């Protein structure tokens, strides 16, 4: 009982009723032409080896049929035309079905292995070419921070030629593991305790969103199910299903647990449209990176609104210069020195403040919100070093000062 | 006699660093030089990085100008084996020029594949352990072996990762094909290396006596003629070791009908037959004609679009529809084409309404499926 599986029985009795038969059709071939016919007194024979038995055996049976070695007793003859009736017969399994069963194994099997420096998050859900560089192209943008993340894709099915060709460009910092976040085993796999986040990704235009919400919960509970602490962000594709998820023992939002709802979102953006005209296509731009390309071919009002869709939201800790300065008069200096728009400010328990008035003022380290061209230029705002060095027009200057 | 010495030197190269990792891994389970290097060898070996990418075409390009010099080595002189002064052949000295690069470029991956028993037994490993020593003994002994040289065959191999990493072959049936046309032109040129060595060198248990003198090109020929099961035998394999090999072989290329010819004559017959664009001369008018389009649509429609009744006005009509024309079809425009085209695409395509001229078609008209599962879908 050491052949577990299934196709491994079919395997092994295919292999050794081929390589029986085989061996035991060279012996009688061998027998037949190295005795001689019976008929004409044993005088016709025709001295082979055994091994030139199974050669001529196996360029017979592929249907090569060279005839360098080749049959000439009568009964030998004969039992070559018996012979060949069986193993065109034959061709049916054998062979293909082997090759078949041999090519079935699993392709992206085996674990990640975690450096100890290196951070990752593990990505499900909806996998697929589009899904994935949608994912990535934002994700590892040329614009976002320097930081070094590894993306690990877990799921249970093989990746098509041009996700294998997306993977094979990004190996550097993504692997994809088949599985499925619903078995404990593949959770062990991708190193899921270590991981710094789980990101679980909806079919948008699956044929039920409901479906694709309950599947989504699922992956959510067996998640948590694993390990608690895990940060799990999820995409839901209706706002009636987030409840559910409130209710798993260990949703902790203040963990860092979230849900983004594509329709809470969606239809949210569209009603601050509605007070705001425009606003939809202001938001939606500000969350997305990429960086600005001018060209010709490109009328004056697209190259205005590339600009603009140039811009992103980032975050960053306001340097010590900005200490008991008002919002206001912050806001003012980051405008007009440092060329960068502050929106708001966290405020220490904790709380968030947008465009707070001349009442409130900026405490040390705290950390602001702003619309910018990339995480580059933010920095500007952390290293700005007040009169004490930051005095000259061009903003490329500022740099980390000596004190 | 001295043969063994070449091939030594690559097991040698072999056993000694595998043992080296072995020993590493037992002392550490006893008990910029970091991970830096990990990270800036692998955009290397992967392009993502410019000079990466430099780097790797090269490697590629110098793969195939040491399998042209392995070629030239083939077709010219007779025996495997000759005791040539070490100097005097440019193309050896050449050949050594690469050689050295494959062998820098191998530590390169080393570092990348992160110093590992799986890496020192991946295939490429085994193509370098075996190219690179026997070419340093060949600056040693004064002498030459062509000596599985031809394993450099495997590493034209790296086409599908290099037109993937350079990014050129956008679409997943290219990267299929060219994918299958390269493991198949590699491996039938690795196969009739190691065949013409085997027959050339003689079988070792009848000390070398027993030997049949192939060219590469008739080995080459023999593997096209076995691999699709023809089997002339006017070329056919006589030493022990060669007959095994091509017993071996037929089991692997009868496996290797699953796929290749069948499947890349399948992706290369999926082309489109319609694609293109019309021409509009000056003086002809034209009428674009798409929705429902069928032999009994098109048939009722030109029969009184064209009827001899109707007046002596001269437009072309040119079909658009988003599939291939059945047979019949295909026969009713040949009989009309002096004033009839039809074109793959969809009026919900702007490159096909551009393909068809439509600004300068004299009207559109869209015929209606009458016969449809539902009118309302339909309209
Ligand atoms: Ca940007």
């Amino acid at each position: 009982n050491v052949l577990k599986t299934s196709t491994l029985i079919r395997l092994v009795q295919l292999v050794v009723s081929f390589v029986s038969l085989w061996l035991t059709a060279a012996g009688f071939l061998h027998l037949l032409e190295n005795s001689g016919d019976p008929f004409f007194d044993f005088g016709n024979a025709q001295h082979l080896t055994y091994w030139e038995c199974l050669y001529f055996l196996m360029v017979t049976m592929s249907t090569v049929g060279f005839g360098d070695i080749f049959a000439t007793t009568v009964l030998g003859r004969t039992f070559v035309v018996i012979f060949i009736m069986i193993f065109i017969g034959l061709a049916a399994s054998f062979i293909p079905e082997i090759a078949e069963i041999l090519g079935k194994r699993q392709k992206y099997g085996g674990s990640y292995k975690k450096e100890r420096g290196k951070r990752h998050v593990v990505v499900c859900g909806y996998i697929t070419f589009d899904s994935v560089s949608n994912f990535l192209k934002d994700f590892l943008h040329k614009d976002r921070e320097d930081v070094d993340v590894e993306i690990v894709f877990l799921h249970k099915g093989l990746p098509g030629l041009e996700l294998e060709g997306l993977l094979k460009r990004h190996f550097t910092q993504v692997e994809y593991f088949w599985g499925s976040v619903m078995d404990a085993n593949d959770l062990e796999r991708v190193k899921i305790q270590e991981a710094d986040a789980c990101l679980v990704l909806a079919n948008k235009y699956c044929q039920d969103p409901d479906q694709e919400d309950a599947a989504n919960i699922m992956r959510v509970i067996s998640i948590k199910n694993y390990h608690s602490d895990i940060k799990v962000i999820v995409q839901l594709l209706q706002y009636h299903n987030k409840a559910y998820l409130l209710n798993i023992p260990s949703w902790d939002w203040k963990r860092g647990d979230d849900a983004v709802c594509v329709a809470e979102l969606k239809l949210g953006f569209i009603a601050q449209s509605c007070l705001a005209p425009g606003f939809s296509t202001l938001m939606a731009n500000l969350f997305t990176m990429r960086s600005y390309k001018p060209t010709p071919e490109m009328s004056q009002w697209q190259t205005d609104y590339m600009r603009g869709t140039g811009m992103e939201m980032y975050t960053e800790y306001l340097s010590s210069a900005f200490n008991a300065l008002t919002f206001p008069e912050a806001a003012e200096l980051c405008f007009s020195k440092l060329k960068l728009l502050l929106l708001a400010i966290e405020v220490r328990e904790s709380t968030l403040a947008i465009n707070p008035g001349p009442k409130v003022k900026i405490e040390n380290a705290t950390q602001g919100f702003f619309i910018a061209e990339s995480a580059e230029e933010v920095k500007r705002a952390f290293y700005y070093c007040k009169n004490c060095h930051a005095n000259v027009s061009d903003v490329r200057q500022i740099k980390k000062c000596k004190c | 006699r001295q043969w063994y010495s070449f091939l030594a030197s690559s097991l040698v190269t072999f056993g000694s660093g595998l043992v080296v990792i072995i020993i590493y891994r037992i002392v550490l389970w006893l008990c910029g030089w970091m991970t830096e290097a990990k990270d800036w060898a692998g955009e290397l070996i992967s392009g993502q990085t410019t000079t990466g990418r430099i780097l790797v075409g090269l490697v590629f390009l110098l793969s195939i100008a040491s399998l042209i010099i392995y070629f030239i080595d083939a077709s010219t002189n007779t025996s495997v084996e000759t005791c040539l002064p070490w100097s005097s052949s440019t193309t050896q000295q050449v050949d050594l020029a690469f050689n050295v690069f494959f062998m820098i470029y191998f530590f390169i991956r080393f570092v990348a594949a992160n110093d590992k028993l799986w890496f020192w037994v991946e295939l490429f490993s085994f193509v370098d352990y075996f190219t690179i020593p026997p070419s340093f003994v060949a600056i040693y002994l004064d002498r030459n072996w062509l000596g599985l040289r031809f394993l450099r065959a495997l590493r034209l191999m790296s086409i599908p990762d290099i037109l993937t990493y350079l990014n050129v072959l956008k679409t997943s049936t290219l990267i299929r094909l060219v994918q299958l046309v390269v493991s198949f032109v590699s491996l039938w040129l690795t196969a009739a290396g190691f065949l013409h060595l085997l027959e050339n060198s003689g079988d070792p248990f009848f000390d070398f006596g027993n030997a049949q003198h192939l060219t590469y090109w008739e080995c080459l020929y023999f593997l096209m003629v076995t691999m699709s099961t023809v089997g002339f035998g006017d070329i056919f394999a006589t030493t022990v070791l060669g007959r095994t090999f091509v017993v071996i072989f037929i089991m692997i290329f009868i496996g290797l009908a699953a796929s290749f010819i069948p499947e890349i004559a399948e992706i290369l017959g999926k082309r489109q037959k319609y694609g293109g664009s019309y021409k509009k001369e000056r003086g002809k008018r034209h009428v674009v004609v798409c929705g429902y389009i069928t032999f009994d649509s098109v048939s009722n429609f030109l029969k009184d679009f064209l009827h001899k009744d109707r007046e002596d006005v001269d437009v072309e009509i040119v079909f658009l529809h988003k599939g291939l024309p059945g047979l019949e079809l295909e026969g009713l425009l040949k009989r009309h084409f002096t004033q009839v085209e039809y074109f793959w695409g969809s009026v919900m395509d702007a490159n096909d309404l551009e393909r068809v001229k439509i600004q300068e078609a004299d009207a559109c008209l869209v015929l209606a499926n009458k016969y449809c599962q539902d009118p309302d879908q339909e309209d």
